[PDB]
């Protein structure tokens, strides 16, 4: 029930938290995630696809961190807590 | 009353006549 | 002299009636030029007609609401003028919309004569009780833009709206073309009627504009200017 | 700025630079960017598109002092901010630098997107109150746009004789294209029909009834124009607000606007509502000139008055029945009447539509005392230690101050811009020492399941009048985590345990006229180290249940240092807080009654002497106090202010027996913790 | 004026006196014996606040060292003509009055009772025959500063602090322009301050140039008057002397001669008048900011002058001699295409951030040498040229023109220190026009920084066509509390449009007090109204409903000041009207070029292994306690980690950082600050045995060597 | 806070041996703090792609 | 009810360089918008000519002086700022001023080329004593807007140029009137009485030709559409 977002605040927040404890865990859950990717990335080049790159099909040139909020909030990834 | 010879006429709203000129600051 | 990077428009259509028409990019401070001059035009340059007088049967003290109707007068007089009405003869033309009998009372029940025509049938306007009954003769005007009631027998006249695009909005955001991050980029907004399309709107309103400044064009037609060039 | 984003984000676009291929080498791309080829600035407008920065503007005071914003590149040389921001930062754009830091790592990067983005941090920590609002410039704008000026063009009228009602707008569409034409003007009444805004509960339930509004439903309408523009801008569903925009009203929708939307939605809106304003702010009139600035139109028969009241107590001094005390007391006082009655006068005579007016009746800023500074009287004025001087100045800033009263002037505004620097090092003192105090109370469970909580005053009791809210419950019972069940007088509850007092609980527990309601809290929390997130209660800023791992303390530290700044002065200042922190024994030590008794007081003088006889046996205790402060009222059946310690007057435990402050230490032992 | 108030300062700090900390509060207060011996207003805003003041205009020094001031007695309840000098101690004896007080033509006084200073900072009325004494002028408490803000009796005094305060901070641009209203302090300030030369003796000017200009005595003795153009002040900003006066012209003694930087016909002039609009603007000019026509920035209104010097210098070292040449080490011969045969830039090449300004090679033939490096030198012949090349370059952010350049050299004994043989200093200088984030402000206190700049058709515009030059919020006009500066805007337009009062009917009452030839001035004319005796406002309104039509035969503002002026964009008049006048606007130093700075990496410390550079890498900011504070209230603990080990002191850290970022591999984890184990092993020194204890109660070994690849 | 050489000395006599679970202290020696994310719960969560994402991708 | 008549424009002749054009009738609420349109493209694109770049022998840079000048070469500099020249060609022309001996030297002393010429040769520039002498070198291009002195900065030329600042703009002052003559019945119309005066090198015609021009074009991306 509002107008389509724009820039770094896409996907919406308060939609992320409810697939989420709290937010500490949130940066958290993204931020491993996106290190995955980028190592997915550099190995990319040759090498085992140990760590699957990213699972929703990436834009033009988007960040890693991006890229992995945007398949959180598509629920496509499982964490579980410490 | 400019002192200064070579003076701007610039017409001022002063109504109270100064007795003391300003010293060499 | 020449352009940098010639404008081009492009359409985006949110529903049938609304659209987001995108000019970019424009040199720095040309927005605005075109925003409100174009926006002045497309609200109050497009031909178009609509109920200009409204006669009620029964009403003589135009306070007092019609009888048989739960509707009130003031309400029957809204209902009406949000009517949209397409003519093809500059002479005003009569109309009556006649009902008998209890049931509803719905724009697609008045007979337009020769040209005239009705674009929202299914438009409701009161309804009648039982053994309920109204005649109103309506008179349907040709113009341009909204005009306040004229006139100041039993007449009534109201408060016509001769345009087919009923409102509209724009913006200016900053652009970068190379490295200027200055060039303006226009955000028009228009919702129509019905009756014209956003696209048809927009290109009237482009050409009464042009054909306005060609006055100003024609004084010399030596002068040199700006050219955006062949597309 | 396009030069720092670049010598900035460097080794990122260096990077970038030969991905492209533009250079092989990156000692050839960093001399590419030394050198700023044209290449470079396509490249870098792309390697900051999602990619946060920190802004932070010394001296940082409070949670929301550091915020990340995604950059954008512009020319010039200056960071450009955000008009909401500014309140929060406490910047004002008059020469001010703010710093720019940039996360690099992409942990980092994460915490400054989902922590730290200003658009996140809407409402303060320290209450609910938002901090990014409509606050300066906006305002004025708003209160000029939903005003309803009567007697205005296109004004709805009834119906005459033959002329039917006019001033009935089909929809908002013909509404703004009459306004365009110039029939209408943007605040009159009128009576549009509109089709895309909820209307009003009363409205709702009555012409559609209990069934559920939609978009597409006509209502008829009976605003102005203006309110009709500011409701599209609120999110749709919200209610149609029908009424002026003061600050307080904006400061009211937009808590209720973030207490129950997404916070997506608020950071939306809220740039809507500042778009507005500031359009609006400009095609409101609003400047100053002589014209607008008037002067009362008697303020000499006023002046000579309380002239005339001056002399005759001047001469009542020189003829020796007053001292030099009291001749300086009666002219003070009268003094202070003569200048609040011009100020009366004074706002009795301007209109409501003058721009002086306008910019304090809207809280858009200022004060009326300024007001009266100018165009009325100066009044008082501050000598160097702090005595009023009994000469006041008789002059407004408008007509021009005399040279000797321009002097005596200076007095005040040099102590007040000394005092500054000197309040601002205790502030930061006081939260140095708060942070350090505190810094281990950090949330670590979730529930301790203690079963014991304070209990607090909800909305205190009368004869008349049965329930009138308490004046602090705002801050008091408005956050917290429920204790117990709270049991009406009947067999029956209205709220339960572990729910979170909002604005919906404590109506409904005020409706059930309940008065005392045991709230759980963090003074009685059982928890070995740290504290559970049940007994902290939601969270201020979050608007929800504080998370586990947050730091508390230091919220709590800052949320008490920040306001330290801009409070002023037995002492009564920062310094009466800075005493009460440390647990010093008060300058004005008052004696607490150790045991109800009546009071049999006897007065001597260079040192009362206060004895209580118990009401149950024992010995009276003795206080060989001061002769100097005064009295207090003593806790009769009326508790009135008015009242004397009348001797042989009951009083209970652990009660002030005259004015001061109670010693912390004195009420632990003979009360209790 | 800087210089001229920087003269007449009254330090309170320093040896012999009050430092700051034992300086109590009691002391930085106003006293009433500061009534024209040290002015109230005029002090720095900063921590420094009393301790600095100003001597008055008419404040004088006794032998002794008290300051005295002067004043004109009374003989009995008649003013007179002789003025006594009075220092504190005979002032208290005595009964002082006050100027403004009324008096008759011939010394009465009008009033039975006129407002007096008594003893002891009382003031009460007094019968008029127990005056002793009697004030000068009313401009007698005020500093010279303080002494040139039109309306000064009309701002507050933190305002008025803050303007005269900013008057100190002007910077003088290409082109001077007196003010239009000014206090009569305007002209003898600028005489007085030195930077005007003036004619020592009557004559008339034989020949004038822009450099020099001789006058003929009436002696028969010539003498040259030579004016300095573009030298360098102390600041930067530069000085010029431009002449005023033609040849073959007579010339009276004392008369100005030629216009120091500032300065308009011998009247001081820090800024520029600039058609004033106020009215909130879509918010570019929210809280103090301020937007300006594009016609400043275009037609050089507020364009200013900056000179910078760069020197370096040849000293002889213990392999050998520095020395100054031409041929540097494998360099291209582009980037030495400006270097003259000297080695030194030529006059009047442009030069920019990096580029080489002073061709230095220095010696370093007694150092060692690879085996394989030497092997190389006889492979291809190359020259060991083991000098190096310390070769003075722009620092990051300067430009412009190389004005002059000054070469000492021992060889013709030129007086050098001792050591060096070879001392080159080059003056680069820069034009900087006005641009987003300069500070702006009048006289009155009303600060600002440029929010934008406008194209001169977006401005609003007068019926007439005339653009707004600039305009001002309204928020921060009664909130501060100067509404002098609206005053001046009014007076302001008043005297550019020149007025022509109603005399067929005689005076108008409220014109009854103007002086007779006040009553028509011509447009562009100058007005003064001295502080504390100036324009009433009965007299401004009176002048606001007579101004003089425009050359279209219109009258713009109408009686209460204000104008309706045209939407620049939309193109429709704003619904109601609003002001507009002449403001006088200057130029703070406080200019955006200077403060802009930006670190990828650069330089690090020695000790402390912290960045730090000059103007090589700008330097990093101080990340404090407060800002660890608002990141631990967060919850942001990897944030905080970066900012302290892997960005500041981790030298690994900073190696692998800067290698990951610049690849494509993550940023790795941090490592241990070099800040504490400085610590440790600093502790340790104390002979304070300190571990690192891990579980199990077994000390961590924290020294560790890894050698990378 | 106080006397450096005070606190230093008596905590020497004592052979204090404090320990690192604090705001204050863990900030000095450069190791995450132990609130907000650096706490054991948060800061030890293992994210991997979830069962159907995984076989739907290849 | 249509106003069907379709707008004309009449000139008005004031002054050689200033007139008004009234242009009725127009659609209500309509004629400030139309007029500020105008006049918003008059002030930033009507082409014009302006000096580039001066060269004064024996000077290096403009902050300096040349001996027997009253005045700098700054001044100088913003003497010349003011100076209005109509250039045919549309490529980089020169033109001389060589003066010597006392007096004063006015822009009518400058020598222009073919295809240029100066409208008023009456303005000072310097001010010379019999001991010196002034000779400019200065060069003409064709342009519109305000382009920054920079643009002869990094053209890499010999030290002895001095790059100025340069005004592509006829255009000096423009106005507008709408005269409403709307009535009780609705039959209204507006009036635009747009009044531009110009800085005598180009008529006033020429000048909102110009304009015209460059709307007529501007606005055909629109029309296009369809
Ligand atoms: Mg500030
Ligand atoms: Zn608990």
């Amino acid at each position: 029930g509002y107008d389509t977002p724009l820039g770094i605040t896409n996907p919406p927040i308060d939609e992320l938290l409810d697939r989420v404890s709290s937010k500490y865990a949130l940066v958290i859950y993204a931020a491993k995630r996106a290190r995955q990717i980028n190592d997915y990335y550099n190995q990319l080049g040759e090498g085992i696809l140990e760590y699957v790159g990213p699972l929703v099909e990436p834009g033009l040139q988007e960040k890693p961190l991006s890229i992995a909020l945007r398949e959180i909030h598509a629920d496509l990834l499982e964490h579980t807590e410490g | 009353n400019n002192s200064v010879p070579g003076a701007p006429n610039r017409v001022s709203f002063a109504k109270l006549r100064e007795p003391l000129e300003v010293p060499g600051l | 002299m020449l352009i940098s990077q010639r404008p081009t428009l492009s359409e985006d259509v949110l529903t049938d009636n609304r659209s987001q028409f995108v000019i970019e990019p424009l040199e720095p401070g040309f927005g605005y030029t075109l925003g409100n001059s174009l926006r002045r035009t497309l609200l109050s340059s497009i031909p178009g007609a609509a109920v200009t007088s409204i006669r009620i049967d029964g009403v003589l003290h135009e306070f007092t609401t019609v009888p048989g109707v739960k509707e009130d007068v003031t309400e029957i007089i809204l209902n009406l003028k949000s009517l949209v009405v397409s003519s093809e003869e500059d002479e005003p033309v009569t109309m009556y919309l006649r009902k008998q009998g209890p049931g509803e009372v719905t724009a697609g029940d008045i007979v337009p004569p020769a040209g005239v025509t009705v674009h929202n049938p299914g438009m409701h306007i009161a309804t009648l009780n039982d053994k309920g009954k109204l005649e109103v003769e309506l008179v349907v005007e040709r113009g341009r833009g909204y005009v306040p009631a004229v006139q100041n027998i039993g007449r009534i006249p109201v408060d016509s709206i001769y345009s087919p695009v009923l409102k509209v909005t724009y913006k200016v955001d900053a652009t970068r073309v190379e490295q200027r991050t200055d060039f303006d980029k226009l955000i028009l907004d228009v919702e129509t009627k019905n009756s014209i399309s956003p696209r048809d709107a927009l290109a009237s309103a482009g050409k009464t504009l042009v054909e306005l400044f060609g006055l100003a064009r024609e004084l010399n037609v030596e002068a040199e200017g700006i050219e955006i060039g062949p597309s | 700025p396009k030069l720092m984003a670049l010598e900035l984000f460097k080794p990122f676009v260096m990077k970038r630079l030969v991905d492209l291929n533009h250079a092989q080498n990156i000692k050839s791309a960093k001399r590419m960017v030394e050198r700023q080829r044209p290449q470079v600035w396509d490249v870098l407008e792309e390697v900051i598109a999602e990619h946060p920065v920190l802004l932070n503007r010394a001296p940082t005071l409070h949670r929301l002092g550091i915020q990340a914003f995604e950059p954008m590149l512009v020319e010039g040389k200056a960071i450009q901010l955000h008009p909401l921001v500014c309140e929060a930062f406490n910047a004002d754009f008059d020469g001010d630098q703010m710093a720019v830091h940039l996360p690099l790592s992409a942990e980092a990067q994460a915490e400054a997107r989902i922590l730290m983005l200003s658009s996140n941090n809407i409402l303060s920590p320290a209450s609910g109150r938002p901090l990014a609002m409509p606050r300066l410039d906006m305002v004025t704008g708003l209160y000029y746009l939903t005003t309803e000026v009567p007697g205005d063009t296109g004004e709805y009228q009834p119906a005459s004789g033959d002329h039917p009602e006019t001033g009935v707008y089909s929809s908002p569409a013909e509404a703004i294209m009459a306004a365009d034409r110039g029939v209408l003007s943007v605040r009159a009444k009128i009576k549009v029909r509109l089709t895309q805004l909820r209307p009003p509960v009363e409205i709702e339930a009555e012409l559609f009834g209990h069934s559920g509004w939609q978009p597409g439903d006509a209502w008829m309408a009976e605003t102005t124009l203006g309110r009709v523009m500011f409701n599209e801008l609120l999110p749709l569903g919200y209610p149609f607000v029908n009424k002026q925009m003061h600050k307080k009203v904006q400061a009211a929708i937009i808590n209720d606007l973030a207490e129950r939307y997404p916070m997506i939605v608020v950071a939306q809106t809220v740039d809507k509502l500042k778009d507005a304003g500031f359009y609006w702010a400009t095609r409101s009139g609003v400047t100053v000139s002589m014209a607008d600035v008037l002067v009362p139109p008697r303020k000499k028969e006023i002046l000579d008055h309380y002239e005339e009241r001056a002399d005759k107590v001047e001469k009542q001094f020189q003829r020796g029945a007053l001292n030099h005390d009291e001749r300086n007391e009666a002219l003070v006082e009268i003094w202070k009447e003569a200048t609040d009655e011009v100020g009366q006068a004074l706002r009795e005579h301007y209109p409501d539509d003058n721009p002086i007016i306008t910019i304090v009746d809207s809280g858009a800023t200022g004060n009326f005392t300024q007001t009266r500074t100018l165009a009325g009287m100066k009044g008082l004025v501050t000598n160097p230690k702090g005595e009023f001087i009994p000469r006041p100045v008789k002059s407004s800033f408008r007509e021009g101050l005399t040279v000797l009263e321009y002097f005596i002037n200076t007095h005040g505004a040099r102590k007040g811009l000394a005092d500054t620097a000197l309040r601002t090092a205790d502030s930061g003192y006081l939260t140095r020492r708060l942070v350090d105090v505190s810094q281990d109370v950090i949330v670590r469970e979730h529930d301790c399941q203690t079963e014991r909580g304070i209990v607090v005053e909800l909305a205190e009791r009368a004869p008349d009048g049965t329930l009138i809210r308490d004046p602090y419950i705002e801050t008091s019972a408005y956050a917290r985590t429920l204790g117990t069940d709270a049991v009406d007088e009947a067999g029956n509850v209205i709220v339960e345990r572990g729910q979170d007092l909002g604005d919906p609980e404590i109506d409904a527990l005020l409706a059930a006229g309940i008065t005392q309601v045991k709230v759980r809290s963090v003074l009685t929390c059982a928890t070995s180290t740290g504290v559970c997130a049940t007994c902290y209660g939601r969270s201020m800023a979050t608007g929800k249940l504080v998370d586990i791992g947050e730091a508390v303390g230091i919220v709590a530290a800052q949320s008490i240092g920040e306001p330290g700044t801009q409070l002023t002065m037995i002492t009564g200042g920062l310094p009466r807080v800075q005493e009460l922190f440390e647990a010093r024994v008060p300058r004005g030590k008052a004696p607490i009654a150790d045991v109800t008794g009546r009071v049999r007081l006897e007065d001597g003088e260079r040192f009362y002497k206060i004895t209580i006889v118990p009401d149950d046996g024992g010995e009276e205790v003795v206080y060989d106090k001061i002769s100097k402060r005064q009295r207090l009222r003593v806790f009769k059946h009326e508790d009135g202010s008015e009242r004397v310690l009348s001797d042989g007057d009951h009083v209970e435990v652990g009660q002030q027996l005259m004015e001061g402050s109670a010693d912390p230490h004195e009420v632990l032992r003979v009360q209790g913790p | 004026l800087s210089g001229l108030t920087h003269k007449r300062r009254l330090s309170a700090l320093g040896p012999g006196g009050l430092s700051r900390e034992r300086a109590g509060l009691e002391v930085r207060d106003v006293h009433p014996s500061h009534y024209g011996r040290m002015c109230p207003i005029e002090t720095p805003e900063g921590p420094n606040i009393g301790l600095i003041g100003s001597l008055s205009v008419y404040a004088r020094v006794n032998p002794f060292g008290f300051i005295e001031t002067p004043y004109r007695k009374v003989v009995d309840g008649v003013v007179s003509d002789e003025i006594v000098y009075l220092t504190a101690d005979e002032e208290d004896r005595h009964v002082v009055a006050q100027a403004n007080s009324p008096i008759d033509a011939d010394g009465r006084f009008v009033e039975p009772r006129v407002l007096v200073r008594r003893k002891a900072g009382e003031v009460e009325y007094v019968p008029s025959s127990e005056v002793d004494y009697m004030d000068v002028s009313p401009r007698q408490m005020v500093s010279v500063a303080t002494a040139m803000i039109p309306f000064l009796e009309h701002d507050d005094a933190n305002r008025a602090l803050m303007g005269a305060n900013m008057q100190r901070q002007a910077v003088p641009l290409v082109r001077s322009e007196a003010p239009l209203v000014g206090t009569g302090m305007e002209l003898r300030a600028a005489i007085d301050a030195g930077d005007v030369v003036v004619a020592e003796e009557s004559g008339v000017i034989e020949e004038v140039s822009a450099d020099y200009i001789t006058v003929m005595h009436d002696n028969g003795t010539r003498r040259t008057y030579r004016m300095r153009k573009f030298a360098r002040s102390n600041h930067g900003t530069c000085a010029n002397q431009c002449p005023i006066v033609d040849a073959g012209d007579r010339v009276e003694a004392g008369q100005v001669i030629a216009d120091g930087p500032c300065t308009d016909d011998g009247e001081m002039a820090l800024g520029k008048n600039l058609l004033v609009a106020i009215m909130p603007w879509e918010g570019h000019n929210y809280e103090d900011a301020i937007i300006l026509s594009n016609r400043l920035v275009e037609e050089d209104v507020l364009t200013s002058i900056h000179i910078e010097e760069h020197e370096i210098d040849a000293r002889d070292t213990k392999l050998g001699a520095e020395e100054i040449t031409r041929d540097i080490p494998n360099i291209s011969d582009e980037v030495l295409a400006d270097l003259d045969e000297r080695g030194i830039v030529r006059i009047g090449a442009e030069v920019r951030d990096g580029d080489i300004l002073v061709g230095k090679v220095t010696p370093k033939g007694e150092t060692e040498l690879t085996p394989e490096e030497r092997l190389l030198r006889a492979i291809f012949g190359e020259k060991a040229r083991e000098v190096r090349d310390t070769s003075l370059k722009v620092p990051h952010g300067e430009s412009g023109k190389v004005i002059g350049i000054r070469v000492f050299s021992r060889e013709d004994e030129d007086e050098l220190p001792a050591g060096v043989n070879e001392l080159v200093r080059v003056y680069v200088a820069q034009k900087r026009k006005i641009s987003d984030g300069d500070k702006l402000a009048g006289r009155h206190g009303n600060k600002g920084v440029i929010g934008k700049i406008l194209p001169v058709e977006d401005m609003p515009f007068l019926a007439d066509g005339t653009p707004v030059d600039i305009i001002l919020n309204t928020h921060g006009v009664p909130r501060r509390m100067n509404i002098g500066q609206i005053l001046e805007t009014h007076l302001g337009w008043c005297a550019h449009s020149g007025w022509k009062v109603d005399a067929a009917k005689g005076v108008p009452d409220w014109a009854a007090r103007l002086p007779d030839e006040l009553l028509e001035a011509q447009p562009n004319a100058i007005v003064s109204t001295p502080v504390f005796d100036g324009a009433q406002e009965a007299e401004l309104q009176g002048l606001l409903s007579c101004t003089l039509p425009n050359r279209d035969g219109d009258v713009l503002v109408d009686a209460d000041g204000k104008a309706m002026l045209f939407d620049g964009r939309s193109g429709e008049p704003f619904p109601y009207p609003v002001t507009v006048g002449y403001m006088y606007i200057m130029k703070l130093h406080h200019l955006v070029d200077d403060k802009i700075h930006a670190r990828s990496t650069g330089p690090y410390s020695m000790i402390t292994q912290q960045p730090l550079g000059g103007k090589a890498q700008f330097g990093g900011q101080r990340f404090g306690e407060m800002e660890c504070w608002a990141m631990q209230a967060y919850g942001a603990a990897y944030t905080l980690q970066e900012l302290l080990t892997i960005k500041s002191d981790d030298t690994v850290g900073r190696v692998k950082v800067y290698e990951a970022i610049v690849k494509g591999e993550n940023i790795p984890e941090p490592g241990i600050p070099e800040s504490f184990k400085v610590l440790l092993k600093e502790l340790q020194s104390l002979c304070l045995n300190v571990e690192v204890l891990s579980s199990d109660g077994a000390a961590i070994e924290l020294r560790e060597g890894e050698d990378e690849d | 806070f106080q006397e450096t050489t005070r606190v230093l000395t008596d905590a020497a006599i004592n052979c204090r041996s404090d320990k690192l679970n604090g705001l204050k202290e863990n900030v000095i020696i450069g190791k995450l703090i132990p609130a907000g994310t650096g706490i054991n719960r948060y800061r030890n969560i293992a994210v991997q792609p979830t069962e159907e994402a995984r076989a739907a991708a290849y």
